């Protein structure tokens, strides 16, 4: 099992 | 940011005017305090984007 | 990054003027910073330091402005064009404060500004902007703290509504925030039985309205 | 990331020997000293060497051929697992008879020197980091806490003790006492040089011989009545031995022993410097500064040459007329810092690791 | 000599009005040689003048002065340890610093200061050098040149004077540390002397704590090595005996309050005597006393020490002082949140007397909320006022609203795609607004929320939702059957109490299910709702529209939000059917969690998970087959393969819409088939049960510099789940779905480790034990956020 | 789950018998404390009210009533143990 995210977040 | 860029330029707002206040029989309004007073100045100047704010020449 | 050549003082200010005029403002800011820093005592240091408010204001660096009207006022505390002066400090307060159940210290200090400007030189040209600002901040004054006795209205709390409804009445007579007020004070009064203020305070409010 | 310094210590001089030296023997230790300064340095009497190291550990090897006679060592143990070290920091001193050590516990062993029994142990102020001085009878001991104490011989309690006021901060080290003409010279880490009476501790005269900077005296001299000191960062001065008044002074200071003989002073400065000086005037007669920054260790004079060592572990025979090299010798690579013993014809020297060496001439 | 008129030459920032006047001096007054010399030296002394020499002309007094150049710019290199910004502040408090003028004779001063600042940090051998730039308008700048050197560190530390307990006993409670094991990380080998204090107090208090009441320091030295590359700390004490704590006696003004005040000072006689509990004692009688208006109840206790038993008897003494009433509460430095706001959440009533832990708890509030960085509380006195005061509360505002996007991979999930936007306070009004969507390999999700915190004075909050979904469960490891659903949902939340919150509210929904293979469960859930599918071909449509009711409650207690050492967390939810909709049923699911420390630190501990989970239908319809339960995985019990455990899928024979040759079909009529075929399918059920052990040690080999970024832990799980609608009678060569006796068990280790990028979580299980059609999984790894 | 509400001046029951007709306003002040509330329309009165409030159990209200003179001395006093 190789569940993975690469995700950002940016405040605005 | 974006607010204060619309007060400056020409935005401008006229309230209700000033009312004073009745005091019935027997009895007397408080007292004020003189902190807040608006004197009375004679004159007929310009109001509103009529009034130019360029440095004077001095 | 604005770098700004050594041109001589004259086509530097005209062309500044020029540009105001056109309605570009941060071009001037790094042109007057420089002939002030390379000539800190110009012939007309002063004149530098009145176009420096004015183009810190209209280019929207307001804590600039402050600490340059503060300077100003400390060195020049007889400069003919001084209510100028004041006058900008009121706007730059306003703006800063740029919405009646907010912070008013901005509110407050701009209204003092305007109180010394108005006291001061009656005969001046900012007199009746002055005024007319004036009766605006006391009414956003009057309105806060109307917002304010409101809110505990609803929370329950008749103490503090009535304290707040005579300070109201002590400090802001005669704005039209103070006449809705009365209703609050006379309910507040009823709901701790104790009829004889609610009778005056009906009084009060048959008598005007 | 690295590291940087001001100063750059000193290459390792090219000289001819004119004499070639020789290693007579070598013992192993254990552990020795390391990496912490201390005064512990091995012992000569009567053909046998007395040596220990910091654990705890007491060896008796021959001044020939250094056979081991005895060992013994001090590091309580409870039971086979658990075992402290000793922490020995003083000088072995031999006596009558008795061997005297001390420890950074705070205790003093008296030993014998027949089969290594302890002949009695006490317990002082602080940290004993100077050598037991024995004179008439008492052993001196100068602690870390400024306490100058006396003990018996052959019982080790405690006869009397003054008290040296200490500053904030002070160089890892404590002056050795010199007796002379029924007097104690002492020094403290304040820069004073102190004169006591071993009958009660009565102090005599007190001299101020300094120049956040610290001086410390270090063991002075005394000879024919005229008392020498030597500090830190400080001016070697002359002094009388009754009144302590300065006659002559010098701008320079160090914390290694120095040495007197006929009308010349040998010493090295801080900054290892060989500098040899008259007695009189203190006029300087010659100075050798190809050591700078090696980390000397104490000159000591054997056939009429000064013999010291260095942090590389580098011996080197210098002359003592002029001050001109003639002999370098590789003898271990841990380093020297405790001071050779010269005596009986013999010249031993002692390493960090406890490896004793003895160094003749052929 | 007679002066008629002053005259300057030099003057460029000082006024002339200045100087004139600090000089003693003045036109029209006889000077001489001694007030020349004074002026000069008054001039000197104003630090803006450099050389000044003052001349007499034919007639008028001439000064010339060479005016300090003007500071312009400090410039610094070669500070790797010391910060440039802590070096300038440095150097302001000396005085020197921007706009000022340089005096070209303090170089030496400056460097032996900065010099004098390096010994104090460490630093021996550093060396600093000042050079002086000139600029035209006689403006210069200052560059320093730092040569750091060579640092020093502690060597040993050694304690005389203790018998009791060990010397490494007590330094392993010391902040400054001496040997620094590669394998592990302790802390840096400076020497500080706030460090040293910080040790002796740690010190003082291990002493006190076991009753040597006599402890005292005797003194501590610091001394360094003749290379000035060691330190070494000896410290002298003295341990003494213990004390015993005969009693306690209280005598004061406690206005009426005595007998509310010996249940709190009640000992047990002979106990051993502790600051700490006299402290809490006091801190207990001053909260009692402030609960009835007292603002500054003032607490005095003295012991009263008896060698020769060896007792201690503490007297207190209690002065209360007089009732402090609030006249105004005011917020300042919220420019974008409205007075409301910040004010529903005070517990202190304007207009009442004061109490300082509603102010505390008022300043928790608002911290909690999450708007503002830092809080701070002020209590201004009324001037005149002996009994009135006002509390000030200062914040400051932070950023709300948030953009997020991104992809991700997964085994089963494939390729998958996520975005949204939220904003937490919306105009300063509190209304909290999000949108979201997400896509992968089998579904696509979008979902809107809006939500208002204060729909009542109270505090209760009124939220709505709406979402779209459309799933396929073809790379399910399940049944294939495609759904496509849309619904709205509106929700009412109670702060029942602290800690323990309601929730109560409708929804509604629209569902489409196609594509659904001949199977036995589906078939009869379809008989059930009435429905007559053929079992010949896979062409099926069916169309719902459901109106329920949703219910919730929550218990939260932990101590931490972030690897918790100590509490529990409780949660259940539940669905029912309103009359009036083609589906009926009602539905239940609960979650524990709870966490036991084992040692006194907090450090070794023991987890407890359990979740469980039943429903069913009312009006002898059958649940929706799409709201069943599953078990397996990486969340439920590992070592297993996702969703396996359970029920499996049983296929009647029938015909494919297209028979394609080269690949397989389940039960073909085409192929020749003609009995049911058993697969093994996971399908689910209804009904669940989950329970999880596992012991959490403190690490392998790790050091306390990053211990609360890390856990290691053996986990022991099992699990089933399982459905109580299936008839056993009829088909007796299958076997028993209604069984709930088949738990599944596992065991297994997992690491679990902080990273700037993500939480990385790997483990490694392995299941003794399984029952036959369950595939397992050994390895399992998380890398990335969701 | 709603919080308590308090208002006014706290009044101990005993320091309502240490006033009596003839005392000053200083000595009432220091016997009880400031008031919280006054008549700003003209006349000299003030009230002391003690008014409570705890989650969802009920309201009690206090009333003290005391009417100065010209002078600043006590004239009248009136007592509200309960509202009704």
């Amino acid at each position: 099992w190789v569940n993975a995210f690469a995700r950002w977040s940016k405040s605005f | 940011r974006y607010k204060r860029q619309v007060s400056g330029d020409e935005a401008y707002l006229e309230a209700a005017p000033l009312a004073e206040l009745h005091a019935p029989a027997g009895m007397i309004l408080p007292v004020t305090s003189g902190d807040y007073a608006i004197p009375v100045t004679n004159g007929s100047g310009a109001v509103g984007k009529a009034l130019d704010i360029r440095p004077p020449a001095q | 990054k604005e770098e700004v050549p050594d041109n001589p003082p004259n086509e530097i200010y005209a062309t500044a003027q020029q540009k105001l005029q056109d309605g570009n403002w941060r071009q001037a800011i790094t042109q007057l910073e420089a002939l002030d820093n390379r000539y800190p005592f110009g012939p007309y240091s002063q004149q530098v330091q009145l176009d420096l408010i004015y183009a810190y204001y209209k280019n929207a660096d307001l804590p600039l402005a402050q600490a340059a009207i503060d300077r100003f006022i400390r060195l020049n505390p007889t400069h003919p064009n001084i209510d100028y002066v004041m006058y900008m400090r009121g706007l730059t307060n306003m703006a800063l404060d740029d919405r009646s159940d907010r912070d008013p210290q901005h509110a407050r200090a701009a209204f003092s500004d305007f109180s010394k400007l108005v006291r001061g030189y009656p005969n001046s040209q900012y007199t009746t902007d002055a005024t007319k600002r004036l009766v605006f901040l006391k009414d956003r004054l009057a309105k806060y703290e109307y917002s304010v006795a409101e809110y505990y209205t609803e929370r329950g709390a008749w103490v503090a509504v009535v304290n707040r409804v005579e300070g109201m009445l002590r400090d802001y007579p005669d704005t039209q925030a103070t006449r809705d007020a009365l209703p609050l004070m006379e309910n507040a009064y009823r709901q701790m039985q104790m009829n004889a203020q609610a009778e005056k305070v009906a009084k009060i409010i048959a008598a005007n309205s | 990331n690295s590291e940087e310094d001001v100063v750059k210590m000193s290459p390792l001089p090219t000289v001819e020997n004119q004499f070639t030296p020789t290693t007579a023997w070598s013992t192993s230790v254990g552990s020795g000293i390391g990496n912490f300064y201390s005064n512990l340095h091995p012992a000569l009497a009567d053909n046998v060497v007395y040596a220990a190291d910091r654990a705890g550990l007491v060896k008796a090897l021959n001044a020939d051929d250094g056979k081991e006679i005895w060992s013994v060592s001090l590091a309580e143990k409870d039971g086979w697992f658990s075992k402290e070290p000793a922490l020995l920091s003083g000088g072995v001193t031999v006596s009558g008879g008795h061997v005297y050590i001390g420890s950074e516990k705070a205790q003093v062993y008296a030993l014998n020197t027949s089969d290594g029994t302890v002949a009695w142990q006490t317990k002082v102020a602080g940290e004993a980091l100077s050598r037991p001085v024995v004179s008439d009878g008492l052993v001196l001991i100068h602690t870390s806490n400024g306490q100058l104490q006396a003990l018996n011989e052959a019982d080790g309690a405690v006869k009397w003790t003054v008290n040296l006021d200490m500053p904030s901060l002070s160089l890892r080290g404590e002056s050795a006492p010199t007796t002379a003409f029924g007097a104690a010279v002492v020094g403290g880490d304040n820069g004073r040089v102190s004169a006591v009476l071993m009958e009660q501790g009565q102090m005599i005269w007190q001299q101020r011989i300094s120049q956040r900077l610290s001086d410390v005296d270090t063991t002075p001299v005394v000879v024919n009545g005229v008392v020498f000191a030597l500090a830190y960062n400080g001016n070697l001065t002359a002094l009388d031995l009754r009144s302590g008044q300065i006659m002559w002074k010098r701008e320079l200071g160090s914390v290694n022993d120095f040495i007197v003989d006929g009308n010349r002073i040998y010493l090295v400065d801080q900054n290892d410097r060989v500098m040899a000086l008259t007695i009189d005037g203190g006029v300087t007669l010659w100075t050798q500064s190809d050591l700078l920054h090696r980390l000397l260790t104490s000159p000591v004079l054997y056939n009429g040459n000064l013999v010291v060592g260095d942090s590389e572990g580098y011996l080197h025979w210098i002359n003592v007329e002029d001050g001109r090299f003639v002999a370098q010798q590789k003898v271990d690579s841990s380093g020297f810092q405790t001071e050779p013993v010269a005596a009986d014809g013999k010249l031993l020297i002692q390493a960090k690791d406890g490896t004793v060496y003895s160094i003749t001439r052929w | 000599f007679v002066v008629k008129d002053i005259h300057f030459e030099g003057l460029q920032r000082v006024a002339v009005g200045a100087a004139l006047l600090s000089m003693p001096v003045r036109t029209g007054d006889t000077v001489n040689d001694e007030d020349i010399s004074n002026t000069i030296r008054a001039l000197f002394a104003t630090g803006n003048f450099e050389d000044v020499r003052v001349l007499r002309d034919g007639d008028t007094l001439l000064v010339q002065v060479k005016e300090r150049p003007t500071i312009a710019s400090i410039t610094f290199s070669g500070n790797k340890s010391v910060k440039d910004d802590m070096l300038k502040q440095n150097l302001e408090a000396s005085g020197v610093r921007v706009g000022e003028s340089l005096d070209r004779t303090t170089i030496a001063d400056i460097e032996k200061g900065l010099e004098d600042f390096y010994y104090s940090v460490g630093k021996y051998s550093a060396s600093v050098k000042a050079v002086v730039t000139p600029l035209p308008r006689n403006r210069v700048d200052l560059k320093l040149v730092f040569q750091e050197g060579v640092s020093a560190e502690i060597q040993q530390i050694n304690i005389v004077g203790n018998h009791a307990f060990t010397t490494d006993e007590l330094i392993s409670h010391f902040q400054l540390r001496d040997e620094v094991p590669w394998w592990n990380v302790v802390g840096d080998r400076k020497y500080q002397k706030q460090k040293l204090a910080g040790d002796l107090e740690t010190l003082r208090s291990y002493y006190l704590d076991r009753g040597y009441a006599r402890f005292n320091i005797d003194s501590t030295q610091v001394s360094l090595t003749p290379d000035k590359k060691g330190i070494y700390v000896t410290v002298n004490i003295t341990e003494g005996d213990q004390y015993k704590l005969s009693g306690v006696e209280v005598s004061g003004n406690l206005a009426g309050h005595s007998a509310e005040i010996e249940q709190l000072t009640k000992i047990e006689p002979g106990e051993l005597y502790n600051g700490t509990k006299v402290t809490k004692m006091e801190d207990d009688i001053k909260k009692l006393l402030g609960r009835y208006g007292y603002a500054y109840p003032r607490v005095q206790s003295m012991p009263e020490i008896n060698d020769a038993d060896k007792t201690v008897k503490l007297r207190v003494n209690v002065d209360a002082g007089n009732r402090f009433y609030v006249r105004k509460i005011r917020f300042e430095g919220n420019d974008t949140s409205k007075d409301a706001v910040l004010r529903r959440e005070m517990r202190q009533m304007e207009g009442a007397w004061l109490g300082s832990d509603l102010v505390d708890q008022g300043k928790e509030r608002l911290n909690r909320l999450g708007f503002f960085e830092t809080v701070d509380t002020d209590t201004q006195r009324v001037p005149g006022s002996p009994d009135q005061v006002d509390v000030v509360y200062k914040v400051k505002e932070r950023n709300t609203g948030s953009f997020n996007f991104g992809i991700g991979y997964g085994t089963e999930s494939g390729v998958s795609f996520q975005a949204g936007v939220q904003q937490d306070n919306w105009l300063g009004t509190g209304y909290a607004v999000g949108i979201n969507g997400t896509k992968n390999d089998y579904q696509t999700y979008a979902e809107l929320s809006v939500t208002n915190p204060y729909f009542t004075v109270d505090g209760v909050s009124l939220g709505g939702r709406l979402f779209y979904n459309d799933f396929q469960a073809d790379d399910a490891d399940l049944s294939d059957y495609t759904n496509k659903s849309y619904g709205t949902d509106v929700t009412l939340g109670f702060p029942i109490n602290e800690y323990n919150s309601l929730r109560a509210g409708l929804g509604y929904v629209h569902n489409s299910l196609s594509n659904m293979q001949p199977q036995v469960a589906m078939w009869r859930y379809l008989y059930s709702m009435g429905e007559h599918p053929s079992t010949s071909d896979q062409d099926n449509s069916f169309k719902t529209d459901d109106f329920t009711f949703n219910y919730g409650w929550t218990y939260n207690k932990l101590d931490r939000g972030y690897f918790p050492t100590d509490g529990s967390r409780v949660n259940l939810t539940g669905k029912v059917t309103i009359p009036g909709s083609d589906n009926e049923y009602y539905k239940v699911t609960l979650d524990t969690a709870t966490y036991v420390p084992i040692d006194d630190d907090h450090k070794w501990v023991v987890l407890g998970r359990t979740r469980w989970g039943y429903g069913d239908g009312l009006g002898g319809k059958e649940m929706p087959f799409y709201e069943n339960f599953y078990a397996g995985g990486s969340s439920t019990v590992r070592g297993f393969q996702s969703n396996t455990i359970g029920p499996k899928a049983v296929y009647f024979p029938h015909q494919a819409s297209n028979y394609d040759p080269d690949y397989d079909y389940e039960c073909a009529t085409q192929d020749g088939a003609k009995d049911l075929c058993k697969s093994d399918d996971a399908v689910g059920g209804n009904a669940m049960a989950v329970a999880s052990l596992e012991f959490i040690t403190p690490t392998p080999f790790i050091s306390d510099k990053y211990a609360n970024s890390v856990r290691t832990s053996f986990f022991w799980d099992m699990g089933t789940v399982w459905d109580t609608n299936w008839d056993s009678s009829q088909y007796s060569g299958y076997p028993d779905y209604s069984d709930p006796s088949n738990i599944r068990m596992s065991a297994g280790i997992a690491l679990q480790w902080m990273s700037p990028l993500g939480p990385l979580v790997f483990s490694y299980a392995q299941p003794f034990k399984k029952y036959d059609g369950d595939k397992a999984e050994q390895f399992q790894f998380n890398i990335g956020k969701t | 789950y709603r919080p308590d509400i308090n208002q006014g001046n706290y009044l101990t029951a005993n320091d309502v018998s240490k006033i009596r007709v003839g005392m000053t306003q200083q000595q009432v002040a220091y016997a009880l404390g400031t008031p919280l509330m006054s008549d700003p329309f003209g006349t000299n009165t003030w009230f002391y009210v003690f008014r409570q409030q705890p989650g969802h159990e009920g309201v009690t209200q206090q009333t003290l009533t005391l009417t100065f003179n010209s002078s600043g001395v006590l004239t009248n006093i009136d007592n509200k143990p309960a509202l009704s």
